[PDB]
RNA sequence: GCGGAUUUAGCUCAGUUGGGAGAGCGCCAGACUGAAGAUCUGGAGGUCCUGUGUUCGAUCCACAGAAUUCGCACCA
């Protein structure tokens, strides 16, 4: 049925971590823990510590979020 | 044919409500004045025409309004506890609301008149003095300086209230379909799942089907008419645990037995509407606003753990405490041991969790075993305050003492005589100011301020040092190259706009 | 500071009969292949560090200067 609380706020990649995992600072506030998306990951894109990205964050987790333009 | 008037001691908390009820019972148990009455939970008897006076021992913290009826109040007759050195107080003019409301007439009670200054107290006898005037009339009510502790002037109290108890509704009624509320849902020896009531007006019969409350929801049983459903304490002689009633009337204190009531909660209505399906509904569509834009921050929340010896208190403090908006965690039925763990596991986050609040319960031995430590408080009369105030403390006390370092200011170092080079980790020595990490590295005001480094990491012995002071002398680790020397005096680049502090 | 070495095509370097300015790589094109790659072929691509001097003539020699690099010398 899927939920439409979804938001897509933008934000800029900070520290690199292992398994395609960034640190994303936030515009409106804070950081997330955001990982890449399946779509991103399988058109390949090499993101770098210090770009610009739109995150898809879930309500449930406000922790986790979800890298889904490039650049 | 002559029922019970019933009476509820109603005022503001510490008036001597439970004091009066005390007194009460002391004169109850001595001989002469009474003698062997029967034992109810909660309850005492009638007038002239039969026992004594029935006084409904408050719900635990004094919340009155459960006491209810179908139509008005359960109880007749009121009687008023008012100090006479404090006078009208906010909840005691919320006692004259719910006594004017529900029509019962009312006797005031003007309780400590041992405290005030130089006054002779005579044990036991009747009063004559007066004090709060501007609220008593004929048409009002009748004001009696009583001593909860002392016993002057319960002659005249007792005697004002029966020159208020003589009516007709002490016989006529009763007719009714039966509501109150549960008290226990326990296990009997001689039968399974059993369950104590107190009723606060109405019949209930033999054959009397009862809609009840479950965890899930709205369930009726038949009261059970093979075996014994209608349980009362057996009169004073010695034969079988319990003994068989037909219909039981307005104040009353019954165990009854039924079918499937296993899952029947903790302050439950003898006519029943409970679900835990509502509250978890009601709780998580206001956090689910709550955490749809808090995709960033913290704050938060409440506690309090009810438990009582009756049901008719539970419910009855659970609507009084959600009109203060004082919400609630617990209102199960279990001690402790496993209760006073999860307690700790919930301290660790926010404190706001870490009291195991109890009521009317008993604490078990090996629950007191775990109490032994301090981080969590133990209540047996129930609130909560001192928790927020516990996270409050713990935040506050580690953002304060973190602030030392950057800025760059003034700070002049001094390099000792022979000290390697590479990525030179050099011995040196400071003159004046605090020498910290990042902070630029320059040559002598004699030749030009050229850039000769910057600080790596500061080792002072054995510890990895972010700021050096007065003339410590560590080991520091420095980018340099031929432009630095042993001997040599450095100072610390202030960039020409953090130079005007 | 002194002393030595080095300074030629974009790069990396050869080049003392004082008289031709050159190689590899690269770049562009061709050939070829389906084509791309490689390979082969062809072309463009120079204040020969700079100035002055010597000579008939100077990359080639002399003198002066500059730059690189190395050793040494100097250092609160």
């Amino acid at each position: 049925a899927k939920e439409k609380d979804t938001i897509r706020t933008e934000g800029v990649v900070t520290e690199a971590l292992p398994n395609a995992t960034f640190r994303v600072k936030l515009d409106s506030g804070p950081e997330i823990l955001a990982y890449i998306s399946g779509k991103m990951r399988m058109h390949y894109i090499r993101i770098l510590p210090g770009d610009r990205v739109v995150v898809e964050i879930t309500p449930y987790d406000p922790t986790r979020g979800r890298i889904v333009y490039r650049k | 044919e002559p029922r019970a008037p019933v009476v509820t001691i109603m005022g503001h908390v510490d008036h001597g409500k439970t004091s009066l009820l005390e007194y009460i019972r002391s004169t109850k148990v001595a001989s002469g004045e009474a003698g062997g009455i029967t034992q109810h939970i909660g309850a005492y008897h009638v007038e002239t025409e039969n026992g004594m006076i029935t006084f409904l021992d408050t719900p635990g913290h004094a919340a009155f309004t459960s006491m209810r009826a179908r139509g008005a109040q359960a109880t007749d007759i009121v009687v008023l506890v008012v100090a006479a050195d404090d006078g009208v107080m906010p909840q005691t003019i919320e006692a004259i609301q719910h006594a004017k409301a529900a029509q019962v007439p009312v006797v005031v009670a003007v309780n400590k008149i041992d405290k005030p200054e130089a006054d002779p107290d005579r044990v036991k006898n009747e009063l004559s003095q007066y004090g709060i005037l501007p609220e008593e009339w004929g048409g009002e009510s009748q004001f009696v300086h009583v001593s909860a502790k002392a016993g002057t002037g319960i002659d005249e109290l007792l005697d004002a209230i029966l020159l208020q108890a003589e009516v007709l509704e002490l016989k006529a009624v009763r007719k009714g379909m039966a509501s109150g509320a549960v008290i226990e849902s326990f296990l009997d020896k001689g039968r399974g799942p059993v369950a104590t009531v107190l009723v606060r007006e109405g019949t209930l019969h033999k054959g009397d089907i009862v809609l009840c409350g479950f965890e899930y929801g709205r369930v009726r049983a038949m009261r059970n008419e093979l075996g014994q459903e209608v349980l009362e304490a057996g009169p004073s002689i010695p034969v079988e645990i319990l003994g068989l009633s037909g219909v039981p009337a307005a104040g009353d204190e019954v165990t009854v037995v039924r079918d499937e009531k296993k899952a029947r909660e903790v302050a439950l209505y003898r006519q029943g509407k409970f679900r835990e399906v509502k509250l978890a509904r009601q709780q998580k569509s206001k956090l689910e606003n709550m955490f749809a834009n808090m995709t960033e921050g913290e704050v938060h929340e409440v506690n309090i753990v009810l438990k009582a010896d009756v049901q008719g208190s539970v419910e009855a403090i659970s609507d009084s405490l959600l009109k203060l908006s004082t919400d609630e965690v617990k209102v199960k039925i279990i001690g402790s041991g496993v209760g006073g763990i999860t307690e700790t596991d919930a301290t660790l986050a926010a404190a706001s969790n870490a009291i195991l609040v109890g009521f009317n319960v008993r604490a078990d031995a090996s629950a007191r075993k775990v109490i032994e430590a301090e981080s969590l408080d133990l209540r047996y009369y129930s609130v909560i305050y001192n928790l927020i105030d516990e996270v409050k403390a713990a935040m506050s006390g580690m953002l304060s003492p973190e602030l030392k370092q950057q800025i760059i200011g003034l700070a002049e170092v001094r390099d000792v005589f022979k000290s390697p080079k590479f990525g030179a980790i050099a011995g040196c020595m400071v003159t004046e100011g605090v020498v910290k990490r990042h902070n630029p590295i320059r040559v002598l005001r004699d030749n030009v301020v050229i850039y000769e480094g910057e600080l790596e990491s500061l080792r002072r012995f054995k510890d990895d040092v972010n700021e050096v002071r007065n003339g410590m002398e560590c080991g520091i680790g420095v980018k340099n190259y031929n432009d630095v020397r042993t001997g040599d005096v450095i100072e610390v680049f202030e960039i020409i706009e953090i130079q005007r502090t």
